[PDB]
């Protein structure tokens, strides 16, 4: 109860923050290329009385940063707006365009500093970020509530982690590199999707689904079209 | 429990659940986006006689090609709304270009966004749908509480919204293709009527807007006069 | 100092000399008068240096901001965000500033931001030290419209003349061809434009 | 219109073979009107040594302003302030009032308990930093100084001869400068040791 | 300007300031006195601006008795000129600076020693064994150089200053009304009100 | 403080038997030159008022700005705002005045001369001036900066007082409104040809009659002057 | 460099009747050596049976009238619509006008009304605020053609009884309200034939204890 | 006042006199007008001294912060930007021209900022008074794709212009060096044309030549 030490010191507004990110119900995983990367997330419409184009959980932040949140959308797009603009304030005042690694930064040192001065309660949402910039090639860095980054060849948020996980860690431990072997990206996607239809005990129509890739400085949604002929791809190759 | 900054146990605010609670109470509203623009409708409720009719306007233009609605706690839609009119008129000042539907939710998303994070302010009470028009087309959006919205076919909350909500549900499949910019007026008449069948001792005013290239030229016009009796009589005939 | 910007069939191109003074002498005679703010819109800075150079930073900001979020945003969309800069500060700034950009639909449009704040979508504008001879070859050698290489000469006898008579706008000529196809960047060596 | 010009006086400075020297005048007394022939330019906060010239109430309460955080420094640190240190800081000191500079000539000289190196430094009233290895001249005759220095300094002076030139440099220009006299006085610095002198002159 | 002298001698210091006070044309007043006893030992003549001049005195003033009852000792001529000169630091880059010149005299009791303090309106303070602000000064100075000894007793002291009045009405354009005279010492201060049939 | 970049020239106007007229030149100066050959100075409001600006452009853009963005005001929450309830002229004049004046108050104001014109939901006409210093009068006839020193003189040959009004023919008030217009391009350099006129009358309405040329001008009698005192052949 | 002041022209005229008061003043209206309207009233009607005019700069003028006829209505609203007595206005207007010291209203104004016994009262204002009970003042440009008038006609001023040698001054008395105005009709035509900035017509307020009348006399359109 | 800088083939090289004025008079015979913003990226910089050093000294400082922050690594443009943010803030104030110049990881870089906030590019640049004589060698001197020895021979040979025909500007050159893969080196007075020839006369005094009135043994520590 309230934004101060527990008597173990473990102020629990910032652990239940983390279910409700959980709570949202969608599963996002995460991998590397070697000159993109990508990023899959489930598309559920219910209602039938929405819009599909309305509907996503990755918006464009940069020309080359992409992002995806396991989270309820009204905080996600709070998270957007600040981020998307402290990128545009960074080439701004620096001449260069900001990085992933280093949005990921001022992005947890800020859901830190909320945190610690109460003034707000923190967004329930995890960030996980993409992109490739020529210091650090594909990148990939998550962000939690409690005001956290670090870095990942390959992740997962979702109801179900462990389980997109441990296939991806055994599909490593193998192939033993700490990212995807391959050229083309459609190539990449068609392995994600692979790598997560077999995660779920589940299959995928054209617009369950939501993916997004991250290539040589030009970032970009995967759509709905696109998105079905990849399907096609991974059908017979199987 | 009791603070709206505040979580649950396993992450939950529930002073937005009860905000969403007292929007369901209130009046019905709707909206829908057919071949260009949208129409708009909402629930006045004569308590007694006297009322003037034609009088207590519970939709609102915004710039001049947005229209607006609600339901839920009045006062709260019409605050909500200033904000709205600001932010507006302030990037139209800035940008000279009418503002974008699409945007636009977001500007106010953010605003009832805040209401949520701190523990001294009152979540918003009401569900707000509306939309208008601009280069790229008309659209529709419906915002709650939580601050949540996206883009429907068509919207309602508001008491009765599974009445207008299997009503839309037909439109989409018979027209899947947009219905007629006039037959979606006389529709939305329809619609109405069939949804208030709860304050039915209670009898009542319909109110409807528009927006279309065709017919309000791009602009938002509220719908009264000739087409808005025949659209009524349209909605007395279905009515048996 | 001096610019201009001229639309056509295919869209629009804008050119300019390079040769910037500092009193009578040549502080950098190999001057990017021509700026970039958005991939399809640019911008051609007239007058103070200093002031216009920051100008832009800042626009150019704006915008790779507004998409962000808003999309892809009009060539009227742009030359507001300078009006109002220009205007606001009129008292601190010197600035004949002219804007240009292309969209498929509308288009590419000319608008011409002088010294004041004042706006303007014209056919073609043209400002800078220099400008002042151009307004009899200009006005009356000026067909509605023309061709990619047919464009290129306005431009090309617009701008040598304007060395010709005027020292503190000079070098080499720069164009920036803003099309469908996208941007191409042109260069026009001395010996050639004197020659005609 | 100048102010450093109103109240007159002088500093120079000079680095002996493992030493140091400074001396200054002592007039005061706003321009024409000679007041007072007590007056001194320099002080020094534990081993380390500051000459100012230029605008008299600025003089003062730069010292106030320098004894004061030197001995705020000397004591969280438990050591007295080094030379080097003292000129960086000196330095920024005066820019912070770089639009409302002092009217002032500063110049650092001591010598560094740890290298055991001899220092000397000069600024602008706003902090720029003059490091030199030979002398240091601030103040009225600014120029008539420049021309004693140049003839008269010798690289490494024995600090008794060394009295001996600053001395007469010093001396000697203040008669030119209509500004600055009735009176000087001269430290010489030592590893330890330290001799300050009288000397007489002009007293016109 | 107008006139403020002030000299130290043996065990007290002396202090003289003109009567007159102008308004561009007329003479007010010119049975006026330019001082203001800070504590019982310290004392202040000034000149300067028409109003800057009577409004710092009484709030340096102020500030001291305060300090003084506060504390009940009594603070040092030394101490005190330096507090002044603080104020007028300060001042001098204030939005809008008190253009007021002061002496300042005073018997340290610690010490059993008279000392005095001469202070323009820049912030600028020196001891002196006599001063004076203004052009004051180019008219007197001289015959001070002259015949002042530390030794002087208060009545030699006098006698100087009375010769040097003398020359400033012989050489002074201005016509200053005369001069009222005051003693500081280890008694505290007393009015040499004489100095008119005297 | 500041100082006027382009300039718009005069606006002539005055009232008749039914209601007003205002006219004024397309051109906007640059100091001696005419960098701008087709320009905007009257911006109609609402269908009752128009307003003709005079001074700067950047400023009188401005101001443009400020009706568009307070009509779209008026609309907000008000049915009426098409009959009963909508922008007369004396109210758009008296906000503008409000604003000019806060200006001049705040030093710094808004380089223009302007007229509003227009005719009141019950029948009357409006013609009132407002200037950069907030200053204001109603008169049969009104012309700015340039005009009334020019202009004002005819125009008050068609009505030298207010009990002429009622006997002024739409007519007779145009055409000599516009010979006033071939004047005003006779002796003033910073004016143009091209034009735009526009009535407001209580019967038919507004009618901007955008873009025309002066035209019938005595000019024949040129080739007789030779020289300026002797110089004969 | 901007020059936010200007001058219009215009002159006014305060007389204090017995028991009645008159505040004209003419309806041109001018800029440099041009006219601006035949017909422009500076002479108004306030309520509580008070009129106002400021003569100087209109702009300032009409603007201090504004903000006086508001702050006459207020003060209805917090004391139950008392009624302003004139002396109170004149208090009040200092303040006004004392508000902008450092930025005056460049404008000589004027009030006439009635006092809380019935007899005439005049108030001439200076641009910033020293108020004076007067009972005759012209302000305005023609101020020095009418006042010497006034002082001669209104006061008898050097107007001696013929036969007394010059020892006994012709004694002052009080005239009706149509002996002021054939006067102030009189003092204004001189003031038009002999200057420029003033002509064209005369508008008239005549405070009486049941109301203000206006009564219009036309002047020369020299 | 007196600096340039070229970049070559596999990075940039910038130098400066070591003289310092002060209207007519030499007040440093030995300063250095090169400073280090950074490792790599450092400044030339001429006018106001303090302001100069100062802004550096800021930027430097800021920059180490942010590198530390990011864990990448100093841009160049990224010091271009810092300083012409910040310096034109201050419109003018502040007189500080400067050719900024260093390596980021991604090319070689070199830039010119007035004191009002405009920046340039070229090859090379030349800011101060004798800015004219260095900026005619260059004009003359130069093509495309010069090495570590064409390019520094030729810089140093443009500062030793300024030193000879420009009155503000001389003694030794101050050089430093920045290679696209190498590190940095500093070399303090590459040259030293100007030496003072050995003097005439020994002037050491014979002691005890000055006249003392007193003497003692001042104090200092607790
Ligand atoms: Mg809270
Ligand atoms: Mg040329
Ligand atoms: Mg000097
Ligand atoms: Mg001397
Ligand atoms: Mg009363
Ligand atoms: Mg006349
Ligand atoms: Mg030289």
């Amino acid at each position: 109860h309230i934004t101060i030490f527990s008597p173990e010191g473990r102020l629990y507004q910032v652990e239940y923050a983390f279910k409700a990110t959980n709570q949202t119900n969608i599963n996002s995983l995460a991998v590397r290329g070697k000159d993109c990367t990508v990023v899959i997330s489930q598309k559920k419409v219910p209602d039938k009385l929405l819009d599909p184009t309305t509907v996503s959980y990755i918006f464009c932040i940069s020309r080359t940063i992409g992002m995806v949140v396991n989270g309820p959308i009204p905080d996600a797009r709070n998270a957007a707006l600040r981020a998307k603009a402290e990128a545009a304030e960074f080439r701004y005042k620096y001449g260069y365009d900001m990085p992933c690694d280093v949005l990921a930064k001022r992005m947890a040192n800020l859901s830190q500093i909320y945190t610690q001065r109460a003034y707000m309660r923190p967004l329930g949402v995890i960030l996980t970020f993409v992109s490739v910039d020529e210091e650090l090639g594909p990148s990939i860095y998550k962000t939690d509530p409690a005001g956290y980054y670090v870095g990942y060849k390959a992740t997962a948020t979702g109801p179900k982690q462990q389980e997109i996980t441990t296939n991806l860690e055994n599909h490593f431990k193998k192939s033993k590199i700490d990212h995807i072997n391959e050229e083309s990206w459609e190539k990449v996607v068609e392995f994600a999707i692979t790598h997560m239809i077999d995660a779920l005990g589940t299959e995928f129509s054209k617009n369950d689904l939501e993916v997004g890739v991250a290539t040589k400085d030009k970032f970009f949604t995967l759509s709905a079209e696109n998105i079905e002929e990849r399907l096609v791809a991974i059908a017979e190759q199987d | 429990d009791l603070s709206n900054s505040v979580f649950s146990p396993d992450g939950r605010n529930f002073q937005v659940e009860y905000a969403v609670k007292a929007v369901e109470n209130g009046t019905t509203s709707i909206g829908i986006k057919c071949n260009d623009g949208v129409v708009f409708a909402v629930e006045k409720l004569i308590t007694s006689k006297l009322l003037v009719p034609q009088k207590n306007v519970k939709i609102q233009v915004v710039d001049r090609h947005i229209g607006c609605v609600y339901s839920g706690l009045i006062p709260d839609g019409r605050h909500l709304v200033n904000r709205g009119r600001e932010e507006a008129a302030s990037f139209k000042k800035l940008y000279k270009t009418p503002i974008p539907i699409p945007a636009f939710a977001d500007r106010l998303g953010q605003y009832v966004q805040a209401h949520t994070l701190y523990n001294s302010v009152r979540p918003f009470g009401v569900s707000t749908i509306f939309g208008g028009v601009d280069k790229n087309g008309a659209h529709l959006y419906m915002l709650e509480p939580s601050g949540s919205y996206w883009g429907y076919k068509g919207a309602a909350t508001g008491k009765g919204r599974q009445s207008a909500k299997a009503e839309l549900e037909k439109l989409v499949d018979h027209h899947p293709e947009g219905l007629s910019a006039r037959e979606a007026v006389k529709q939305a008449a329809k619609i109405i009527y069939l949804a208030h069948e709860d304050n039915k001792e209670k009898d009542f005013e319909l109110e409807i807007s528009w927006c279309s290239l065709s017919e309000t030229n791009g602009l938002h016009k509220f719908v009264k006069g000739d087409l808005l009796q025949e659209a009524i009589d349209f909605a007395q005939k279905e009515i048996n | 100092t001096s610019i201009m910007a001229v639309t056509f069939k295919d869209g629009v191109i804008l050119g300019a000399d390079s040769r910037t003074t500092t009193g009578a002498y040549i502080a950098n005679r190999v001057t990017d008068k021509l700026t970039r703010v958005h991939d399809k819109i640019w911008c051609c800075r007239s007058g103070s240096a200093a002031d216009t150079q920051a100008i832009a930073d800042i626009v150019q900001y704006h915008l790779e901001l507004y998409t962000s979020q808003y999309g892809t945003p009009s060539t009227e969309t742009a030359a507001s965000v300078f009006k109002e800069l220009c205007y606001e500060n009129k008292d601190n700034l010197t600035a004949g500033i002219i804007v240009a950009g292309y969209d498929d639909k509308n288009k590419g449009e000319v608008y011409t931001i002088p010294l004041g704040g004042s706006v303007h979508k014209l056919p073609y504008a043209i400002a800078g030290s220099g400008s002042t001879f151009i307004y009899g070859y200009c006005d009356k050698n000026f067909r509605e419209n023309m061709s990619k290489e047919e464009t290129v000469d306005f431009i090309k006898h617009s701008l040598s003349q304007a060395i010709k008579w005027d020292g503190s706008s000079g070098g080499v000529i720069r164009m920036v061809v803003l099309t469908a196809a996208g941007v191409e960047r042109l260069i026009f060596y001395p010996d050639e434009y004197e020659q005609l | 219109s100048d102010p450093s010009s109103i109240n007159g006086g002088i500093v120079v400075a000079m680095t002996g073979k493992d030493c140091v020297a400074i001396a200054c005048d002592l007039r005061l007394g706003s321009q024409s009107l000679g007041v007072s022939n007590k007056f001194e330019k320099i002080f020094h906060y534990g081993h380390v040594f500051l000459g100012i010239t230029g605008l008299a109430t600025d003089v003062t309460t730069l010292n106030e302003m320098f004894r004061y955080k030197t001995n705020l420094y000397k004591l969280k640190e438990e050591r007295a302030i080094e030379p080097e240190t003292f000129t960086q800081l000196v330095s920024s000191s005066l820019y912070e009032r770089r639009f409302g500079p002092y009217f002032v000539g500063p110049v650092v000289a001591g010598i560094n308990s740890k290298s055991g190196k001899p220092f000397i430094a000069g600024f602008d009233l706003i902090g720029c930093i003059d490091e030199a290895k030979d002398f240091i001249v601030s103040g009225t005759a600014s120029d008539q100084l420049f021309g004693m220095c140049e003839s008269l300094y010798e690289p490494n002076l024995e600090p008794e001869d060394l009295f001996e030139t600053i001395s007469q440099a010093l001396l000697n220009a203040a008669d030119r400068d209509a500004l600055s006299g009735w009176g000087a006085v001269v430290y010489i610095i030592k590893k330890d040791e330290v001799v300050k002198r009288y000397l007489k002159m002009r007293q016109d | 300007m107008d006139i403020i002298l002030g000299i130290r001698v043996q065990d007290s210091v002396i202090l003289a300031s003109s009567k007159a006070v102008t308004r561009g044309i007329s003479v007010l007043k010119d049975s006026d006195d330019k001082t203001r006893q800070l504590s019982p030992h310290t004392l202040m003549s000034f000149a300067g601006e028409a109003g800057d001049t009577v409004q710092f005195a009484e709030y340096i003033q102020a500030n001291i008795q305060l300090y003084s009852i506060r504390e009940d000792y009594e603070l040092s001529p030394q101490a005190v000129s330096s507090f002044v000169r603080q104020e007028l630091a300060k001042s001098i880059r204030s939005r809008r600076p008190y253009q007021v010149n002061v002496l300042i005299g005073g018997y340290d009791k610690k010490k059993n020693k008279p000392e005095l303090y001469q202070i323009d309106y820049l912030g600028t303070k020196v001891e002196l064994p006599y001063g004076a602000h203004g052009y004051s000064g180019f008219y007197t100075f001289s015959l001070l150089d002259h015949h002042y000894r530390p030794d002087m007793t208060t009545e030699e002291g006098l006698d100087l200053l009375k010769l040097c009045v003398q020359e400033l009405e012989k050489r002074m354009p201005m016509d200053f009304k005369g001069v009222i005279v005051k003693i500081v010492d280890k008694d505290g201060i007393r009015q040499v009100d004489d100095f008119q049939a005297q | 403080t500041q100082q006027p970049i382009v300039t718009g020239t005069s606006v002539i106007s005055m009232k008749y038997d039914n209601g007003v007229i205002i006219a004024a030149d397309n051109l906007g100066s640059y100091g001696s030159l005419l960098r701008f050959n087709g320009v905007e100075r009257l911006i109609p409001v609402g269908d009752n008022t128009v307003v003709g600006i005079s001074g700067d452009i950047s400023d009188m853009q401005h101001i443009e700005r400020l009706l568009k963005d307070l009509v779209t005001e008026n609309a907000y929450d008000n049915p009426l705002a098409d009959a009963e309830e909508a922008l007369e002229p004396s109210y758009i004049f008296e906000y503008l005045a409000t604003v000019m004046y806060q200006r001049r108050s705040k030093m710094n104001p808004l380089w223009n001369a302007i007229i509003v014109a227009g005719v009141q939901s019950n029948g009357d006409q409006f013609l009132r001036y407002v200037n950069l210093l907030g200053v204001t009068y109603s008169s049969p006839t009104l012309a700015t900066g340039f005009g009334a020193h020019m202009a004002n003189p005819l125009l008050r040959k068609v009505v030298d007082r207010e009990s002429d009004i009622p006997k002024t023919t739409v007519q007779v008030a145009e055409e000599a409104i516009v010979n006033a217009m071939r004047v005003l391009y006779y002796r003033d350099a910073r004016s143009s040809r091209n034009f735009s006129l526009a009535i407001i009358d209580k019967n038919t309405g507004l009618t901007f009659k955008k873009n025309l040329q002066v035209e019938n001008m005595k000019w024949d009698f040129a080739k007789d002057i030779k020289g300026y005192g002797t110089q004969k052949i | 460099q901007f020059n936010p002041y200007g001058d219009n022209g215009g002159t006014i005229l305060g007389i204090a009747g017995e028991d009645f008061a008159v505040l004209a003043g003419d309806t041109r209206n001018i800029t440099d050596y041009s006219i601006n309207s035949r017909y422009e009233p500076k002479v108004f009607d306030c309520g509580d049976n008070i009129v106002m005019s400021a003569n100087g700069f209109a702009a300032d003028g009409d603007a201090l009238v504004k903000r006086f006829k508001n702050s006459v209505k207020w003060y209805h609203f917090d004391h139950n619509d008392k009624k302003l007595s004139i002396n109170s206005a004149a208090r009040n207007i200092q303040h006004l006008l004392y508000g902008k010291r450092f930025f005056p209203y460049y404008v000589h104004t004027i009030i006439a009304g009635l006092d809380e016994d019935g007899k005439g009262a005049v108030y001439s204002f200076d641009p910033v605020g020293s108020y004076e009970r007067e009972q005759c003042r012209a302000g305005g440009a023609a101020a020095s053609l009418i006042m010497p008038f006034l002082d001669n006609q209104v006061n008898f001023k050097n107007q001696y009884e013929p036969g007394t040698n010059g020892k006994v001054k012709k004694p002052l008395k009080y005239l009706s309200v149509e002996e002021v105005i054939k006067l102030v009709r009189d003092s204004f035509t001189s003031a038009t034939e002999r200057h420029i900035q003033v002509g064209d017509g005369l508008e008239i307020l005549i405070v009486t204890k049941d109301g203000v009348r206006k009564e219009f006399y036309e002047l020369k359109r020299d | 006042t007196t600096i340039v800088g070229v970049k070559f083939n596999n990075g940039v090289v910038i130098a400066a006199d070591t003289r310092s004025t002060q209207g007519p008079i030499v007040a440093d015979k030995n300063c250095a007008k090169l400073h280090r913003i950074s490792p790599k990226i450092w400044c030339a910089g001429a006018g106001t001294a303090a302001d100069t050093e100062a802004v550096t000294q800021l930027i430097g400082s800021n920059i180490e912060l942010h590198s530390l922050y990011t864990s990448r690594e100093p841009r160049v443009v990224s010091a271009l930007q810092m300083l012409k943010q910040h310096l034109f803030k201050y419109q003018g104030h502040i007189g500080a021209y400067l050719i900024v110049a260093g390596v980021d990881p991604t090319g070689s870089h070199l830039f010119s900022i007035h004191a009002h906030g405009s920046t340039d590019v070229g090859y090379y640049l030349s800011l101060g008074s004798g800015s004219l004589a260095a900026m005619a060698v260059l004009e003359s001197h130069w093509k495309q794709d010069l090495t570590k020895e064409e390019a520094i021979k030729l810089a140093s040979d443009a500062i030793q212009a300024g030193i000879w025909n420009d009155l503000g500007s001389g003694s030794n050159v101050d050089v430093c060096v920045m290679e696209i893969g190498k590190d940095a080196e500093y070399l303090r007075n590459y040259l030293t044309p100007n030496v003072r020839e050995e003097k005439q006369k020994s002037y050491k005094f014979p002691r005890g030549t000055t006249a003392v009135l007193k003497e003692s043994i001042v104090n200092i520590c607790d």
